[PDB]
């Protein structure tokens, strides 16, 4: 019985350890996600992958996930590994309210579940889960907020992320246009459209296969809105007129 | 040879080489020899040291007023059976208010051993038990061994150089029978001066004597009252 | 013996030239991934020969790349499998260790990953100078840039450093990647002194694929 | 005795899980099966062929219930079938216990693909080797789910799984649309199904169950001949 | 349940598993810590950062008290659930023995943490090292180390992480009893060590003391900015 | 059996409790202290029999702390109310359930000052002003027949003063001295320990 | 290729505890002596830096009142072994009301150190030696990563184990008095540490039949160094 048990816990004579990093290579292909912040309004842009032309196109998001009643997530990875972690800290913010009265705070909720995802990688036996996610939200200490998951099990405060096939082409383009805290919720849009422009390899920017939901801030509503398909194109041809205007006159 | 990993593992020519490797334990210890009269169960052991200041390493213990046994094999695997021996006495005596008879004893003690020579990632028990004792037939000599199967002997050694031993104690079986308690015991005593190199014997630091009889409770005799019964040998021909 | 080691692209192959452009030895070149044949038996012999032609010439250092190539991949086109590389390695260590004349010879080490190839190779005696190498340090890559970046006419807007921290491991061949990149771009609109957005479309090429 | 408490499935080191890209391989190499959802109900069609004419064909069934409104068929192997039906057909009890209602067909695939990941991720198991297509009409609407050994599901208007299930797909994406009565899919899934058979389509070669707003039901011999007869 | 034996001995002598995870620690990013007669100074290097993140939650000084600090090396996560479970313990030291924590407590406990760890089935070991700092009750500023084999080990003066021996090699040269003069000076202690380890010209590193009084007190970089200046102004003029 | 009191201002929140430790008929110390702190500005109030007032208001205090050192940041008075409430109930049909009684007084930076009221069965209350023991019977009228809403911190020190002199005209028991809080935006703050002098 | 923890050697003895048997030669080397006026019992510390402070580490320790301790080997997981023997002398004087022999708190810890497996995890890396007065008078004990512990007169664990007791064998004799058994084992520890002898490498410890354990400080110490 120990002839068959492949020992996924271990170290590696090098130091480091190989089942994790294993996950986080195949962290990279299969999915795009990003968000963004600078203002009032924090956005979760993400790419649809399976685009056949038979499909019902219902469930209201395909890769975003209410979580709260005043945040949400957007995953990326193995997607039925994902339906067991959204499911999973969707009662650690309900127990939490259970315990409190109070809403939970967006950060300690990413806490929270990265000691699970902690411990699979530490001792059990046991695959770790491939999985790794963004995190919008609002609360009283700190307002808007945005973080990040890994299958190690270490987060980060973040204000643009992607975690796409491209991810790294994504963020050497956001740090090269930003502005800390001047980035109102339509830059941001125009900013967001321009980045998937570049990461996804099917041009055009078809409607249908990007996903973009927005948390904003009523007084004491906290709206989480996934905007339609018949206002994504007009955000689409919006950026399609500036760069034939911008590239004519350079 | 990868039939010669665990315990649970058969060879192909049918002979478990875990089991095996533990009787190579049991002949690594020192010599000790058990033997019996009508009305008498006598055994004597051979300690040894590891520098001549460390002080002799003793192998004969006190289960009961009418059981004692002499251990062979590493020391930690002894006491671990040790106490199970003494616990399974006193609960006897506590229940029924008996002494426990030895041939019912050592077949609690083979079920005991049996178990972990079945079970995965299990050692045997290296140890080298003889025992000596009282029923209410009289004396008793019953050795063991890590394959948990046990022996109704009247004469036995094991230990290192042990069969040098055993010739000894089959040539001279026809007498042990009739004698008393004297030349009971140095009948045993030439059966060490038998197993040793030819120049040191019975220097009366290394050597223990315990025997239980008729009416006497099992003694243990240790390196000033062993030197009355060491005296009246002779001396080694050579 | 002498060893290097470490990540892909650090210098043990380029530090092994410069070390033959001081020399005034015989030297060679050959690398282990060629060594296993089709056929059975011969890669030894071969290795036996090759040995031998090289002690009986002069004063010499002999030098394989990668070895751990043979004890890494296979080749669907080699006859067996591991059945001739132990065989072929064994022999291959022993005839650095041979009881007979070892002779004028002394050898360099380049593998990639040495921890899995076989230890007994690494036995004290058979092999001595155990050297690893590292990532050289940011405030180095600057002088690499200087390196890759004197002889040619650049623009004056070369500001090198945004440009070292792009990628926070980059290895010393990723500066004359960027460079001749960027002189490429250069040579297509046949421009001469080469400009910082041509360094930027070069890092947006080289790296992000 | 006891289990392994280890998992047998690992992570490649190009990033795919290498047991669950076999377990796919095995639904490939199934019988065909093809569903169709056109705007009253679904229709869910496949293909059984027994080996000989020893067997008995009204004793095993291809097409289940699970309850008075969702059926299920699967293209993958028998014996892993059956226990997920049986795992199934409780889910959907201890739904109605607590709410008294019949459960909805999006929630109950939420809870059968949980225990498919939950069954690939556990110490010394293989994962299952079937895929399964979900029907119903919930608040009027039909739906159309598919699960794979994965843990995934997705939401199909028209889709094939088994053998040639690449051709199907071809041959339904040049054949469906949006307005279809129920009688209409019944005819193109046979349409379809006849791609992938053998020269006899019987009246029991094959197995056809239906959902209405009536409810799921299954059909008898009688009525496939009829739509086996006038058919291609 | 998964029972596995993970660490076993070596052929001759040595614990695998162990040395592997001390390796993990020697690529971490590196911790320094002195302490002074009056104000113990300890800052960690190499912040790294890439001017996007919340500069907060990359923070590796925690507190496990009032009046005892911690940082550390090696994988984040495995840290801050060590720590985590060295806060039940000092708080529950209060629910007992009614004065807080001596400093030499809390790291028996993490060591003993980290010894049974390497010790049970199925667990692979810890593979961080800290430095545990506070000034204790009665005034006295000491510091400590935990290998993660678990040998608790005080110190006067220490450096773990990437690029550790050459620091420690820099402070013995270096550590005088002048040099701890004044609670400016010992600082200038530590800005001199650092800087004489990766980089972190003033833009990567985070000073942190503590008065012995005070809770930790993080310098913004305008000190570091003021004091990197006059620590090097005093070696542009010697030399 | 003993007796404390609630009076709720405008920025501020005048608590008060005896400080007699009871005994069968003698008393053991007279210079007792019922008040706990958990934060800086949040403080608990606790009566009942002789374990259960001191272990489980401690054990409040361990949770409370931990939260702060986990986050950075306090409680709001109205959740570390409300996080003893379910302690209670969760241990209420248990082997042993707590018999304490108790009110929570805070202050905060969003909603201001507040008070909170339980018993030994968790039912929460915000109240303007509360009291538990005997005396509550006797002092209650008092003080809502003089609470204004906006009272002033100095004037509602003489109105503790009037609702704790009747306190030693009609009520049989000895109660001599009384200890005083002030809780405001600046923290906890101690005033004057007022007393009776029975020389 | 790989065995489990449990496994026997073709030559009968055991994989892992004689594994355990060859770490112990690599901890700082120890001495103790038994005299008949009471036990001596000595260690080096091994100081790696200038800047370690030097008393942090011990190797003695006490266990009882009238019982000492000196480690060997690895050193983290010989305080789980003194934790257990702590508590054991304090379980016989809460039961029986009177002190624990030397001897038998020896077999209580030497049952401990044979106990790993895959149920209910290694052997324990360590060497201890015991030095206590009971009433019949100063002993001395040494125990194994094995469990076997065997009285002797004057044992010399560590890295330098075999190299000290040949040195010691020939300058022990039965009627040692203390004040001489103390200055014989600081000649032989000057000879087989690395660096030079002072009163920070070292240090001390003496039970005696009149007061109790005793562990000297860096002030009674030196008179032995510079009188040596
Ligand atoms: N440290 C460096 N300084 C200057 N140039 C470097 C440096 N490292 C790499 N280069 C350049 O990049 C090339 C790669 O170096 P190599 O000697 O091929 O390294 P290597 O690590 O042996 O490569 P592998 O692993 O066999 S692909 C050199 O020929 C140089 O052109
Ligand atoms: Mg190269």
């Amino acid at each position: 019985s120990r002839r068959y048990d492949s020992r996924t816990t271990i170290f590696s004579p090098e130091g480091r350890l190989y089942q994790v990093e294993y996950a986080m290579e195949a962290i990279g292909h299969a999915g795009t996600c990003l968000g963004i912040l600078a203002n009032d309004g924090v956005l979760l842009a993400a790419e649809r992958r399976n685009i056949h032309k038979l499909l019902d196109e219902v469930f209201f998001s395909e890769k975003i996930y209410k979580l709260n009643e005043d945040m949400a997530c957007s995953v990326a990875g193995i997607t039925s590994d994902a339906n067991v972690l959204t499911n999973e800290l969707r009662l650690i913010a309900q127990r939490y309210l259970l315990q409190y009265q109070e809403p939970i705070p967006c950060e300690q909720l990413v806490t929270a579940l990265c000691d699970i995802k902690q411990a699979y990688t530490q001792f059990g036996g046991k695959r770790p889960f491939g999985v790794s996610l963004l995190y919008i939200g609002w609360d009283k200490h700190y307002g808007f907020q945005l973080y990040q998951s890994d299958p190690s099990g270490n987060y980060g405060g973040w204000k643009a992320t992607c975690i796409g096939n491209n991810s790294a082409a994504a963020v050497s383009m956001l740090k090269q246009d930003y502005k800390e805290g001047e980035m109102t919720l339509k830059s941001a849009l125009a900013l967001a459209i321009k980045v998937l422009n570049k990461t996804m390899d099917v041009s055009k920017l078809s409607a249908e296969k990007v996903e973009i939901a927005t948390l904003t801030r009523e007084n004491g509503k906290t709206v989480i809105r996934v905007l339609k398909q018949k206002e994504v194109e007009q955000l689409i041809k919006k950026h399609e007129e500036e760069e034939a205007k911008a590239e004519r006159e350079k | 040879n990868q039939y010669d990993n665990d315990v649970t593992v058969w060879s192909p020519q049918g002979r478990i080489h875990q089991i095996e490797y533990a009787m190579e334990a049991v002949k690594q210890g020192s010599a000790t020899v058990g033997l019996k009269s009508k009305t008498h169960a006598v055994l004597v052991a051979l300690k040894r040291a590891q520098s001549e200041l460390a002080a002799h390493q003793k192998k004969i213990l006190h289960v009961d007023n009418h059981i004692g046994i002499s251990i062979a094999g590493l020391t930690a695997d002894a006491r671990l059976l040790c106490n199970f021996m003494r616990q399974e006495c006193l609960d006897s005596r506590f229940v029924f208010d008996r002494p426990l008879p030895v041939s019912r004893l050592v077949s609690l003690i083979g079920s005991k051993t049996q178990i972990p020579t079945q079970r995965y990632g299990r050692r045997p028990y290296g140890v080298g038990l003889l025992i000596a004792g009282y029923d209410d037939m009289g004396p008793h000599i019953f050795q063991t061994c890590p394959s948990a199967n046990y022996f109704d002997c009247r004469a036995m050694s094991i230990g290192a150089r042990s069969q040098s031993a055993r010739t000894y104690l089959e040539r001279h079986m026809s007498e042990f029978m009739e004698c008393n308690l004297n030349e009971l015991v140095k009948h045993g005593l030439r059966a060490l001066r038998e197993t040793l190199p030819a120049e040191q014997d019975l220097t009366t630091k290394n050597v223990s004597i315990g025997i239980v009889g008729k009416d006497l409770e099992f003694t243990i005799y240790d390196d000033d009252d062993v030197s009355p019964f060491l005296e009246g040998l002779e001396e080694r021909p050579q | 013996g002498v060893i290097l080691y470490g990540p892909p692209g650090t210098g043990k192959t380029l530090l092994a030239k410069a070390v033959a452009n001081q020399t005034s030895a015989t030297f060679l070149r050959v690398v282990g991934s060629e060594l296993i044949q089709k056929y059975l038996g011969d890669g030894p012999k071969l290795v036996r020969e090759l040995f031998r032609v090289a002690e009986e010439h002069a004063p010499s250092i002999v030098f394989i790349d990668e070895i751990d190539a043979i004890g890494t991949k296979r080749y669907d086109s080699n006859s067996g499998g591991e059945r001739e590389i132990q065989r072929t390695m064994l022999e291959l260590l022993n005839q650095l260790d041979g009881f007979d004349s070892r002779g004028d010879v002394k050898v360099i080490m380049a593998t990639n990953r040495i921890e899995t190839l076989d230890p007994a190779l690494i036995r004290p005696g058979r092999i001595d100078r155990k050297i690893e190498f590292p990532l050289p340090d940011e405030k180095t890559k600057k002088r690499i840039f200087q390196i890759h970046t004197s002889r040619m006419t650049l623009a004056d807007d070369v500001t090198l450093d945004d440009l070292i921290m792009a990628k926070d491991d980059l290895s010393g061949a990723d500066i004359k990647a960027i460079c001749t990149e960027a002189g490429l771009m250069a040579l297509r609109e046949r421009r001469m002194k080469v400009t910082n957005e041509d360094f930027k479309k070069s890092k947006e090429n080289v790296l992000y694929k | 005795e006891r289990g392994y408490s280890f998992s047998l499935t690992t992570f490649s080191p190009s990033g795919k899980l290498v047991q669950i890209e076999y377990a796919l391989a095995a639904v490939a190499g199934g019988a065909p099966s093809v569903g169709i959802k056109a705007a009253n109900g679904v229709v869910l069609a496949t293909e059984k062929k027994q080996k000989s004419i020893l067997y008995d064909e009204r004793s095993v069934h291809k097409v289940e219930p699970i309850t008075k409104h969702i059926g299920l068929v699967y293209s993958g192997m028998g014996p892993d079938y059956r226990v997920l039906v049986h795992r199934a057909r409780k889910l959907a009890q201890q739904y109605y216990l607590v709410y008294q209602e019949p459960i909805p067909t999006a929630q109950l695939v939420q809870r059968v693909a949980s225990v498919m990941q939950e069954y690939t991720q556990s110490g010394g198991v293989r994962p299952f080797g079937v895929s399964l297509l979900i029907c119903g009409w919930n608040e009027g609407r039909p739906y159309l789910f598919q699960s794979d050994p994965s843990g995934a599901y997705f939401a199909w208007k028209a889709t094939a799984m088994g053998k040639n299930y690449v051709n199907g797909k071809t041959f339904l994406e040049k054949r469906y649309n949006e307005d279809l009565e129920l009688e209409d899919a019944i005819h193109t899934a046979i349409l379809t199904l006849k791609e992938s058979f053998e020269g006899q389509m019987t009246e029991d070669n094959i197995e056809v169950g239906i959902c209405n707003e009536a409810g799921f039901r299954r059909l008898t011999p009688t009525e496939v001949k009829d739509y086996l007869a006038a058919i291609a | 349940s998964y029972d596995r034996a993970i660490t076993v001995f070596s052929p001759d002598g040595h614990l695998f598993q162990v040395e592997y995870a001390q390796e993990a620690v020697k690529k971490g990013s590196t911790a320094v810590g002195v302490r002074g007669r009056d104000i113990v100074v300890l800052g960690v290097e190499k912040k790294s950062v890439a001017k996007l993140q919340d500069e907060r939650t990359v923070r590796k000084i925690c507190a496990l008290d009032d009046n005892v600090c911690m940082a550390f090396a090696g994988l984040t996560a495995d840290a801050r659930i060590v720590i985590n479970r060295a806060r039940v313990e000092c708080q529950s030291h209060r629910l007992t023995v009614e004065d807080p924590v001596t400093v030499e407590y809390i790291t028996r406990y993490i060591a003993s943490l980290k010894q049974r760890y390497t010790q049970s089935n199925g667990r692979r070991p810890f593979g961080i090292s800290a430095l545990i700092v506070g000034f204790d009750f009665d005034g006295t500023p000491r510091l400590y180390q935990t290998d993660p084999s678990g040998t608790y080990h005080a110190w006067k003066a220490n450096a773990i992480g990437r690029g550790a021996k050459s620091v420690r090699e820099f402070l013995e040269k270096n550590y005088t009893d002048e040099a701890i003069e004044t609670d400016d000076l010992t600082i200038k202690l530590v800005i001199k060590a650092l800087l004489e380890v990766v980089q972190s010209g003033g833009k990567n590193i985070e000073l942190a003391v503590m008065r012995r009084d005070q809770s930790l007190k993080i310098l913004n970089p305008e000190e570091i900015e003021k004091y990197v200046a006059e620590i090097e102004k005093e070696k542009e003029e010697n030399e | 059996m003993e007796y404390l009191i609630g009076i709720q201002g405008p920025d501020y929140v005048l608590v008060a409790s005896d400080r007699v430790a009871a005994s069968n008929i003698v008393q053991m110390k007279d210079d007792h202290d019922k008040m706990f702190k958990m934060s800086e500005k949040i403080l608990l109030l606790c009566v009942g029999e002789a374990g259960d007032t001191v272990q489980f208001a401690e054990y409040i205090q361990k949770n409370v702390q931990l939260y702060k050192m986990r986050n950075g940041y306090e409680l709001s008075p109205t959740a570390a109310a409300n996080f003893t409430r379910r302690n209670l109930a969760d241990c209420l049909r248990s082997r042993t359930p707590y018999h304490v009684n108790l009110l929570l007084a805070g202050y905060d930076e969003h909603e201001g000052p507040a008070l909170y009221y339980m018993d030994y069965l968790a039912a929460l209350a915000k109240a303007p002003f509360a009291a538990h023991g005997y005396g509550a019977f006797l002092t209650l009228s008092i003080l809502d027949r003089y609470y204004t809403p906006t009272i002033s911190r100095e004037r509602a020190v003489e109105l503790l003063r009037k609702c704790l002199e009747e306190l030693q005209k009609r009520f049989i028991l000895n109660l001599p001295t009384f200890s005083v809080r002030i809780i405001d935006k600046n923290g906890i703050h101690d005033l004057d320990n007022i007393s009776f002098p029975k020389q | 290729y790989d065995r489990g923890v449990n496994t026997f050697s073709p030559e009968g003895r055991l994989f892992q505890v004689e594994y355990a048997i060859e770490a112990i030669k690599l901890g700082s080397t120890a001495i103790g002596i038994q005299t008949s006026e009471g036990v001596c019992l000595a260690v080096e510390k091994r100081i790696t830096s200038p800047l370690m402070e030097p008393s942090s580490i011990e190797k003695i320790v006490e266990i009882d009142a009238h019982i000492g301790c000196a480690m060997s080997g690895l050193i983290a997981d010989a305080k789980t072994l003194i934790d257990k023997a702590r508590v054991e002398t304090q379980n016989h004087w809460f039961t029986y009301n009177e002190t624990m022999t030397v001897e038998s708190v020896t077999q209580a810890v030497s049952n401990l150190a044979l106990q790993f497996g895959e149920e209910d995890s290694r052997p324990f890396g360590v060497a201890l030696l015991f030095g206590g007065v009971d009433e019949k008078g100063p002993q001395l004990f040494h125990m194994d990563p094995s469990g076997t512990f065997v009285q002797c007169d004057a044992r010399a664990i560590g890295s330098a184990s075999e190299g000290a007791q040949s040195s010691l064998q020939e300058v022990y004799h039965k009627s040692m008095t203390l004040k001489e058994a103390i200055k014989s084992s600081l000649i032989i520890l000057k000879q087989v540490m690395e660096e030079k002898l002072n009163a920070t490498n070292i240090e001390l410890a003496t039970v005696q039949p009149g007061q109790n354990f005793h562990m000297f400080t860096k002030e009674e110490l030196e008179e032995v160094i510079k009188d040596i």
